[PDB]
RNA sequence: AUACAGUGAAACUGCGAAGCUCAUUAAAUCAGUUAUCGUUUAUUUGAUAGUUACAUGGUAUAACUGUGGUAAUUCUAGAGCUAAUACAUGCAAUCUCGACCCUUUGGAAGAGAUGUAUUUAUUAG
RNA sequence: AUGGUAGGAUAGUGGCCUACCAUGGUUUCAACGGGUAACGGAGAGGGAGCCUGAGAAACGG
């Protein structure tokens, strides 16, 4: 089952670290507005 | 990059081998050939040798025989409805030998009143009754026997009797 | 066209070649929903009028577009209008095809179901009485010379369907008609229920002389022992009945034939009841026609093994026969009735001495003593009554072999053995060899000691044997060894049982009956088929099966040294060594086996 | 590879392993490699009619050599077994056969039977169109040969017409020629064939002398009956 | 026999299902040779088997040898074990050793383990099995 | 040589282009031997294809002529030629069964039959 | 990783790879791992990829 990836494995790979570094502005709404804007989310 | 040493793989007692050396293309391997319906589009491809090889990417049509009355008709291909190796194929739609698939029912059919003038002398015209009923319907089940990967051709027979049966409780 | 335009008339043959091909193709698919009521004469007179004349001849070797075209025709009754046009030229054209000396059968089958199709489709019109006479004529006078001529299966069937649409259409009311049919099946006899029905039909119908049918009253009464099934003897008894009522002197045989087969089991108060009545001075009564089938049913009961009043009373019904030759005043009408015993009687008894059932062969086994106890007009079991030594218990060996006690069977078979010498060899090996020779192969614990006997007594009757059968006696033990596993040991011993009579023969000349004269003859075919056959079957390498050849050595050393002093010294290095390729292997019991096997041949 | 060294050359020519540093490479043709004497080494070595390679390319460029009756321009063509060498200039006729050691022997031969070969059938099949056909020793494919002719039979081909003028059929009793092993090049008659189906069949073979020896079946060739050979043996 | 995805079938035989002249479905087998008797069960069986000896697409050649069933738990192939002595010559004595083979084995043998099995060399049918059982015992 | 015909630059076709320096690896290198009924194979060699034509087109250009750009290359654009084993196109026969058994090797009415390559299905083997 | 079924690809056999299924295979008769007078296999500035041809993943492009 392990075998040829048909289980999904959780270690580190070590090629795909750091590939990429996170955008720190995040989205442009706000935090608490994100927040606000999903609760009400299709009513 | 596909390469068909088996160096690479693991050993009988089991030890990890070591690289011997680069691949070589006298164990080339090439990538799938997903066939596909639609209009025809097939690639040569130059193999080991002066031989070619076909490369159907996408086929309509298909040269096949109902064996039982025995004759080859040209046929428009519909869809794939079931593959026994893996689902998505049949979910892609994709074309391959053994890969069940549905054929014009029309050039048959047409046959069918020349050879018979009936409908669908008698005792001979009969035929089995789950194939009337797919007649009747207008779709036929087939299966492909040629490889378009490597022919370029969607050559394939009727299912009749116990392969018919087994295909439909599978479907 | 002149023959100068070579090319025009080639091209034109090309265009009739294919256009009537065209006809027949176009009519046999469209024939039945397209109306040719408005050209049937256009097509008539162009095409088939020009080509009527010679049709017989061209059409001979394989069916044609035009002949194709007939036959269609008279297969459908609407298109019957094309054989009525011009006096029946058209099928009295296809009537010249089958006259023709050279007409092959592909062409006979394709008509002769023809002519059946339109004899089952009637048709309202005078024209169509005019043509089923035509047919049925030149049909019926010409059928038996059809038959010879047909290697098919299926076109003997085809025909016979015609002879029974024949008897089902009622052209059998006239006496000619019937006659010629009568000639066409005698034919056939010289599937099986058609011809019994067509049979059955023709004769119940109508009276015959019994000259006219003692002929086939003999086949037929043949046939009772050759059939098995029951719905073959139900109507094989059904016709026989009838035989009787058209000829009043068969009625009383039919009679009995019928009590004597009774069905579906068999009625056995009455058929024993039967067999009291012909053994209390009925057998006195029958004539010589009337034993026939009633001697065919008694072999048949006899080689019956379920039930033991039917075999028992079969026996005794046989012997009947016996005493009726013995009460014949002369040897002449017996002389009849002896004809009857050889044909009949004899080979079916080898063929049961050499059945594989015990209570079937001890029956026949009785058969034959009782013939050679009583020999007043058959001499050939002469030889045998003088083992006999008058038919005395314990002396017979007839009823010692088929003994309830087994020493007395073992006992018998020595003296029997010994005393080959006085016995004739014709009898040696189509009787007595038969008899014993299935205790040699016999597989119970019971029988081995026997069975050794046996071998000896074997070896010292094809000692006293004739060349021609001994060679027949060999060569089928050589195909046994080959064709049969599990008789391999018991066909080699008695190979070397038969290599040995073989030997005493061959020393003097430089013993067997009707040895030849030249010693190079025998030598031969030992040089070609005993010694390469036996050596071959000796070297092959199957060690599961090693000990069991090993007298196949001492059979070599056997052929080999009546054979010229030269032929001597070209075989005995190879089979010795060979005997040596044995010696060398490791075994210790293989060596102790070759070691003695040495020793007898040395 | 392309070059062939002198002392890895076959040892059967009988080449003087100092003569040079490389020996000639037999070309594509209808015998193997290590099974074939190249005309370079016939004519020079063997014959001694030629000194060096260029009177050899020179001989043959005149046409005067014919190998199974035709002419030959390639210096390193590959004779070999029964093999028919004509020149026509010294009316000479060579059949190439092995001695006892197992070297090419320069046997002398007549017109007749020079005109003349015998090749082991190696295969018996049919080709297209339903054509019989046996495929040779030396890679001859005949068409339409008789019926009886089996493989490990040997078959007479009259080089003119290259047609099967008669056969003999493999069986005990025959003559036969060694063409491989330890034993390659003696003569005996055969005596039994051992036979082990998926492997290398063994033949036991008793010479004149009546010494015995075993050797595989794909280095026996029939070339006669016992006493009555079809060939001019050395 | 139809326990798989796709329909099990000897390749190019046909049965005809308007001619129905038998009940039995139309089956091709073959003698692999070397007086190995095909059985009975093969000719009269029901199994599809594409790397049977004597119904499937494998040829039995080379090298034939015989060995002691040592597992039969894996599907249509069993481990075999041979041994031998081995010569040392420095000491001049002898060891045993011994060596496990895969070899396919057709539905038509039944083989436990213990029995003794000769097989026959044929083309890789998989990564290590390169023999095909033809007799047991 | 009144189509050219010897030799022949250039160009288009055809064939062939398949020593050094670093690392190191225990029967996984290598050597012997088996099988390919599980495969490809230039070339050599033996066989092997009866299914407008007194010879078609540029659907064609190189070399070549000539006009130019660039610091500039085995860098180059425009215009005008002309060919093939380069590129495309393409064309009144034979063999059987053989009545008549006419003549008795023989002619002969009539019936017929007749590429290869790929893939699938089917039959014989 | 051991094997079966089916598929993809090769010049073709084959887990070589892919979809499902069984938990298998070697080993104290030495698997696996370590050392070595096992000179007693690799690349053409460095990795990735493509093209020709019968034969090269080409000391070519």
């Amino acid at each position: 089952k392990a075998s040829k990836g048909r289980k999904l494995n959780y270690s580190v790979q070590d090629p795909i670290a750091n590939y990429e570094a996170p955008i720190t502005s995040g989205y442009k709404w706000s935090d608490d507005q994100i927040d606000e804007f999903f609760a009400g989310l299709l009513g | 990059g596909i390469s068909r040493d088996s160096r690479h793989k693991r050993s009988a007692t089991g030890a990890k081998r070591a690289q011997f050396r680069k691949k070589r293309k006298f164990e080339l391997g090439r990538q799938p050939a997903n066939t596909k319906i639609g209009a025809k589009r097939i690639h040569s491809v130059r193999t080991r040798g002066g031989n070619k090889k076909y490369r159907a990417l996408r086929i309509e049509t298909g040269n096949f025989s109902w064996a039982s009355e025995g004759i080859s008709k040209k046929t428009r291909i519909a869809g794939v409805v079931y593959h026994p190796s893996n689902n998505e194929l049949v979910r892609t739609n994709t074309l391959t030998k053994a890969a069940i698939v549905q054929i014009d029912a029309t050039p048959f059919r047409q046959w069918f009143e020349a050879h018979y003038g009936q409908t669908l002398r008698a005792a001979s015209a009969k035929i089995e009754s789950s194939v009337e009923s797919q007649f009747s319907a207008g779709r036929l089940y087939a299966c492909i026997s040629s490889r378009p990967g490597q022919s370029g051709r969607c050559d394939g027979y009727i299912l009749e009797g116990e392969e018919l049966a087994f295909y439909l409780r599978r479907l | 066209e002149s023959t100068e335009e070579v090319h025009l008339r080639k091209m034109a043959s090309n265009l009739r070649q294919q256009g009537l091909k065209c006809l027949s193709s176009v009519f046999e698919f469209v024939g039945n929903t397209f109306d040719w009521s408005t050209s049937m004469e256009d097509i008539y007179a162009v095409v088939v009028k020009p080509r009527i004349s010679h049709f017989s001849d061209e059409n001979l070797q394989q069916p044609s577009s035009l002949l194709r075209l007939f036959l269609y025709w008279a297969h459908n009754p609407s298109l019957y209008q094309f054989l009525y046009y011009d006096e029946f030229a058209t099928a009295t054209a296809l009537m010249d095809t089958i006259s023709n000396q050279h007409v092959k059968e592909a062409v006979i089958g394709p008509i002769i179901e023809a002519a059946d199709s339109i004899i089952r489709n009637p048709v309202n019109d005078d024209h169509y009485v005019d043509l089923v006479t035509l047919i049925c004529t030149s049909c019926l006078k010409i059928l038996p010379s059809l038959y010879v001529k047909l290697s098919d299966s299926n076109s003997i069937s085809t025909f016979l369907n015609l002879l029974v649409s024949i008897t089902e259409m009622g052209f059998i009311q006239d006496d000619h008609v019937r006659s010629r049919l009568i000639s066409s099946l005698i034919s056939i006899l010289k599937d099986t229920q058609k011809i019994l029905k067509i049979l059955k039909l023709i004769v119940f119908n109508y009276n015959c002389s019994w000259s006219d049918i003692e002929e086939l009253y003999t086949t037929i009464s043949s046939l009772f022992k050759t059939f098995d099934e029951r719905n073959l003897r139900v109507s094989l008894t059904e016709l026989f009945i009838e035989l009787g009522r058209k000829v009043p002197e068969l009625e009383s045989i039919s009679k009995l034939v019928a009590d004597l087969n009774s069905y579906h089991e068999y009625d056995f108060p009455r058929i024993l009841s039967t067999f009291k009545g012909l053994i209390e001075d009925g057998y006195k009564s029958y004539s010589e026609l009337e034993w026939l089938p009633l001697l065919f049913t008694f072999l048949h009961f006899i080689n019956n093994k379920e039930e033991l009043a039917l075999r028992t009373n079969a026996s005794h019904a046989i012997m009947k026969f016996i005493d009726f030759i013995n009460e014949k005043p002369n040897l002449n009408e017996a002389s009849k009735s002896i004809s009857m015993l050889k044909d009949i009687l004899l080979p079916n008894i080898r063929i049961g001495l050499r059945d594989s059932l015990e209570e079937v062969q001890s029956e026949y086994v009785s058969v034959l003593s009782y013939m050679v106890k009583n020999t007043k007009y058959f001499t050939d079991f002469e030889d045998m009554a003088i083992l006999l030594y008058n038919g005395d218990e314990e002396a017979d060996f007839f009823t010692n072999v088929n003994h309830i006690q087994l020493h007395r069977r073992q006992r018998a078979i020595k003296r029997l053995g010994e005393h080959a010498h006085q016995l004739k060899d014709n009898s040696i090996s189509h009787y007595l060899i038969p008899m014993i020779e299935h205790y040699v192969f016999s597989d119970d614990e019971r029988y081995r000691n026997i069975g050794n006997e046996t071998q000896i007594a074997i070896g010292g009757l094809a000692q006293h044997m004739s060349w021609n059968q001994y060679k027949a006696l060999l060569r089928r033990y050589i195909s046994m060894l080959k064709t049969k596993p599990n008789q391999m040991k018991q066909a080699v011993q008695l190979i070397v049982q038969l290599s040995v009579p073989l030997r005493e023969t061959l020393r003097i000349v430089r013993t067997l009956s009707k040895f030849p004269s030249n010693l190079d003859e025998p030598s031969n075919f030992i040089k070609q088929e005993l010694y390469p056959t036996l050596s071959k079957i000796l070297g092959t390498r199957d060690d599961e099966t090693i000990i069991e050849r090993m007298p196949i050595a001492e059979a070599l050393v056997n052929i080999v040294l009546g054979l010229t002093n030269d032929d001597i010294t070209n075989f005995l290095p190879s089979i010795l060594t060979n005997i040596c390729q044995v010696l060398r292997s490791k075994s210790e019991e293989l060596r102790d086996a070759v070691r003695v096997t040495l020793g007898k041949i040395s | 590879k392309k070059h062939l060294k002198r002392l890895a050359a076959p040892h059967h020519w009988l080449l003087d392993k100092l003569s040079g540093c490389y020996a000639p490479r037999p070309s594509a043709g209808p015998h193997k490699l290590r099974e074939s004497l190249p005309l370079i080494v016939f004519l020079r070595n063997r014959l001694k009619y030629a000194l060096n390679g260029r009177e050899v390319k020179a001989i043959l460029m005149q046409r005067h050599v014919k190998v199974d009756g035709k002419v030959r321009t390639d210096t390193t063509y590959p004779a070999g077994f029964m093999d028919v060498i004509t020149l026509d200039a010294t009316n000479e006729n060579f059949r190439l056969v092995y001695d006892v050691k197992g070297r090419f022997a320069v046997h002398r031969i007549t017109d007749e039977e020079a005109s003349y070969k015998l090749g082991k059938v190696k295969k018996v099949q049919l080709g297209k169109k339903g054509v019989p056909y046996v495929v040779t020793h030396d890679g001859r494919t005949i068409r339409y040969p008789d019926p009886n002719i089996k493989v490990n039979d040997t078959v007479k081909i009259d080089l003119a017409s290259g047609k099967i003028t008669d056969f003999i059929k493999f069986d005990a009793g025959k003559l036969v020629y060694v063409t491989g092993g330890r034993n390659l090049g003696r003569i005996g008659t055969i005596v039994h064939k051992e036979r082990h189906d998926g492997g290398f069949d063994l033949v036991h073979i008793k010479d004149s002398l009546d010494n015995t020896f075993v050797t595989r079946l794909n280095n026996v060739f029939v070339i006669g009956e016992q006493g009555k050979p079809y060939i001019s043996l050395p | 026999v139809q326990s798989e995805r796709a329909f099990q079938k000897q390749p190019h035989i046909f049965n005809n299902p308007k001619v129905k002249t038998s009940k039995r479905t139309k089956r091709w087998y073959k003698n692999a040779g070397l007086g190995f008797k095909t059985p009975k069960t093969a000719i009269e069986g029901s199994y599809i088997d594409k790397k049977c000896p004597f119904t499937g697409l494998v040829s039995i050649r080379g090298k034939i040898l015989t060995g002691t069933v040592v597992s039969t738990k894996m599907h249509r192939t069993i481990v075999i074990r041979r041994a031998y002595l081995h010569y040392i010559p420095k000491y001049n004595r002898y060891e045993k050793r011994h060596k496990n083979v895969p070899v396919h084995v057709s539905p038509a043998f039944r083989v436990q383990v213990g029995d003794i099995v000769t097989v026959g060399q044929c083309r890789p049918i998989s990564k290590t099995v390169r023999f095909n059982v033809v007799k047991v015992s």
